[PDB]
């Protein structure tokens, strides 16, 4: 029952002394003027924040990537059991549906 | 004797004094003396670092600095000894935990109305409030009054002056509004009735005394500080959420320096507009500044940007 109490044990470590930190001197009666001179060294920077690509597709580029490497996980739990062929035949398509996955793609990439 | 032109690295013949300086009206006279040439000594009690931000005010070997605490009848005594005008500033808001608090505005500015009137100064000067009756009220707004009667005995010669309630830039008058972000806005007392006061631009006034600083010929004569247009309303307290959009403390905190559930609360609404007769402002002109222009600057919140009033 123990793991929760090695968890919660953690956080209110951490979530005090934010407040120790961030805020005690945050009431102390220094000057603090209001005047808009913070976001220091690009002063205004007045924009919205535009769409660039090559940003993006290596968020998507990747999520993909990533499923069948769950797929892909339980290989040491079932490398013990009856017929073993069954599993270095189809064990190794899934690699290999992997890195094709890869070669097409490597076409472009762009700048990534 | 005045040389040149009032620019800096000038002269203009006055020397001064200003006791106090340090908080909020104290910083923003001296700077204007740090202008049109002078000798400004500027003493302070117990902050060795709280002052610098004021250096670069006079040239070079203008302003200088001493140290005195006031109820040494002494300290007061070594400075002033070479002065020509002399004001005087000094007083706060809440009772120390070590000054009494009953006669700082009773034995010190007459602590340093000692040798002050001996030695030879002139145009003295003291401050008073435009809301200070002897009647019975305020605790704190009371024995301010006193000095007017009690302090005025001495130096015939005073032209004290006697303006409003101020708004500054880092002023705490109208300041202790939008930092009540708090269970909510409560008018004092729940009433919308006597706000508000003449709510004077805190430049007009600290160009009064430089304009009475070599007047010539108000001494003794006291004046009093003209608001705008004109008494003002409820929407005061309202303004404040209308555009906002909804020294030598510590190292880690101060212990208290409240909001005090006591005088402080009772003082902003007290209001009692008084006497027209004095003479008390364009005279010592020329000088009046509104409200409704001047309040976006020193209110700037969370937006910073939208405005649209
Ligand atoms: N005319 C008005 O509209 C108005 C409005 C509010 C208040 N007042 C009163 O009129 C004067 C205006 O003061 P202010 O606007 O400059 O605010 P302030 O913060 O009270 O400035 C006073 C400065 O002198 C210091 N001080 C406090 N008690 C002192 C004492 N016994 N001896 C020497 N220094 C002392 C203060 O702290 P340090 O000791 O560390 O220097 C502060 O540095 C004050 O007396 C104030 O109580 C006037």
């Amino acid at each position: 029952m123990n793991l929760m109490l090695a968890l919660l044990t953690n956080f209110t470590l951490a979530t005090l002394l934010v407040i120790i930190a961030f805020w005690l001197p945050q009431l102390n009666v220094y000057s603090e003027k209001t005047s808009p001179y913070e976001c220091g060294f690009d002063p205004m920077g007045s924009a919205r924040l535009p769409f660039s690509m090559k940003f993006f597709l290596v968020a998507i580029t990747f999520l993909l990537f990533d499923l069948e490497i769950a797929l892909l996980l339980p290989l040491p739990w079932a490398s013990q059991t009856a017929n073993l062929n069954t599993m270095l035949t189809m064990a190794l398509f899934l690699i290999i549906l992997l890195a094709v996955s890869l070669a097409y793609e490597w076409t472009q990439k762009g700048l990534e | 004797i005045p040389h040149g032109k009032g620019g800096r690295s000038s002269v203009s013949g006055i020397v001064a004094t200003v006791f106090g300086a340090t908080g909020f009206l104290g910083r923003y006279v001296v700077n204007h003396l740090g202008r049109m040439g002078s000798q400004v000594i500027v003493p302070h009690r117990c902050e060795p670092y709280d002052t610098m931000h004021l250096r670069p005010m006079g040239d070079l070997g203008q302003i200088i600095f001493m140290d005195w605490n006031g109820r040494d009848k002494d300290s007061i005594r070594r400075a002033v000894e070479h002065s020509s005008v002399v004001i005087n500033l000094v007083g706060r808001e809440w009772e120390t935990q070590n000054f009494d608090f009953e006669d700082v505005f009773v034995k010190i500015p007459q602590a340093i109305a000692q040798v002050s009137k001996e030695a030879g100064v002139e145009k003295f000067i003291h401050i008073s409030h435009l809301n200070a009756d002897i009647k019975s009220s305020s605790k704190y707004l009371r024995s301010k009054a006193v000095g007017e009667k009690e302090v005025r005995e001495t130096f015939p010669e005073a032209t004290i002056i006697k303006p409003a309630e101020i708004f500054g830039r880092e002023d705490r008058f109208l300041n202790y509004f939008a930092n009540i972000r708090w269970f909510g806005g409560v008018p004092l007392i729940s009433l919308g009735k006597k706000t508000v006061k003449q709510p004077v631009y805190i430049v007009d006034v600290t160009k009064g005394i430089i304009n009475a600083i070599k007047d010539p010929d108000a001494r003794g004569k006291t004046f009093a500080f003209v608001g705008p247009s004109r008494y003002l309303l409820f929407d005061l307290v309202q303004y404040v959420f209308a555009v906002a959009h909804r020294i030598g403390r510590l190292f880690e905190i101060s212990p208290f320096e409240p909001w005090t559930t006591r005088d402080k609360v009772e003082r902003i609404h007290t209001t009692d507009k008084i006497l027209p007769h004095l003479p008390g402002l364009e005279d010592l002109g020329v000088e009046a500044t509104p409200l409704e222009l001047k309040a976006i600057e020193v209110l700037r919140r969370h937006r910073t940007y939208r405005w649209l009033s």
